[PDB]
């Protein structure tokens, strides 16, 4: 459990207004509506946030993984082994303060909501 | 503080612990010095292109 | 410019052995082979290079938008306007050196070289 | 345009004898094979340049 | 499509060792080493060949434009649009074989190939 | 002397309304106005028109050597060995009627009037 990490662990926890996990699990989950979402250190010193969707095909995709201005605009691709959508994010910690946190969460669960 | 996003904490699929860590070996070792680089000056159409895609998108 | 972005841009010309252009307009063109990159401060304080691809492959659902390791690992996504498919990366400013931001562009250039 | 050349005949200079079967060494003859050549499916900004430059002219 | 332009093409694209493409708003480009040269019907009965320099130097009343023995000698010259440098040569169709086009795109090339 | 090319001097001496000239002069010349149009054939079975002008610009070159509708644009060259500005054009001599040859005179003349 790297220092970054849990910080950023514990401020999302109080963005998110929930008791900040006491045992160091390296992957953690939070479940927002239907969307389950993943939190975990991948590579070190980067919050990577990823949430599955149902399906397997997509006709606004590729448009999806265009750039945006927000660096927080998840990507779509699918799971390697089986073929279920994925989206996901990633933040360098080392960068990141509370509300950055929790604007890669919700910008996660925006694009879960939206697609497709 | 509150409010925005309603969650809470659950448990981590395995499957999702293990999609987390997932990694890729490393591609393109010494290509930029075998490929070469050199500053270019594209067509203007690419240009505007390139201004419409960077200030829309 | 952003002196952030100059000074990166910087480190990355003297990585490629180039003299490094003064003040130009934000959105740089380098030809690493066949492959004509494109460099941009976009949004600010974040570099982002991409490359615009021609046909093959499948832009829609593939396994180069997965999440790796590397950050730098590009996405394959596709402008909807002109239906352009571009492959592309991002890295945050103030955490480019002159080896990461090599790294970004020989990591765009392989997966360029990859997709043919 | 306008059909109508009022020209006369007079004797042609030297010069202009000279420049009428002036002769350049074959270039890059054999490049061809060397580079070698493939079907491009270029920028559609380029497509559309090259579409408005050919209608232009 | 004008069949001797059809023809012209197809027999440029077997000297070329390439498929011959189909008629499909044929004003057709191909990469010769780091050279993309276009070909197109302009005008009628005449197959144009042409390529877009970046350089801007030394393009106006330069020995290029001057005529020689061969009519396949490319001219240089400038878009007043978009202000792009052409290197252009044209031959007619209705006397055209294929050593002719052979020749004609090896001059465009070679006069590309020594014109940086 | 080709008939090609003597065919298509008489058709223009006759278009011109002079008396067509001998087999001895390769190189012919015709004094319309200011201009001093020289015709030749160069290569074989291409007639070839060129006016040297007395000194007009530079910079007028770009736009006319590029490309138009019509083959008999003159093109605006120098010679290394004078620095004399020289409008040029050419056409294949194969079946040219009589308004073809009389038009490339035109051009070559017009064109001449125009430059700078």
């Amino acid at each position: 459990m790297n220092p970054l990490y849990r910080a950023a662990i514990h401020q999302l926890f109080l963005a998110l207004d929930l008791p900040t996990p006491n045992d160091e699990e390296s992957v953690l989950s939070l479940q927002v509506g239907p969307h389950l979402c993943h939190l975990a250190e991948h590579p070190t010193d980067h919050l990577l946030m990823f949430t599955r969707l149902e399906g397997q095909g997509d006709a606004t995709a590729n448009e999806q993984n265009l750039f945006s201005q927000d660096p927080c605009k998840p990507i779509l691709g699918r799971d390697p082994e089986s073929g279920e959508r994925l989206l996901w994010n990633r933040q360098p910690l080392q960068l990141l303060d509370r509300a950055q946190i929790h604007h890669q969460l919700e910008q996660l669960v925006a694009a879960a909501e939206e697609l497709r | 503080r509150l409010g925005e996003v309603e969650a809470r904490q659950v448990a981590t699929p395995r499957e999702a612990q293990q999609l987390a860590q997932r990694q890729e070996a490393p591609k393109g070792e010494g290509l930029l010095s075998r490929l070469g680089a050199a500053l270019a000056r594209p067509f203007v159409a690419i240009i505007e292109w390139l201004g419409k895609l960077l200030g829309s998108r």
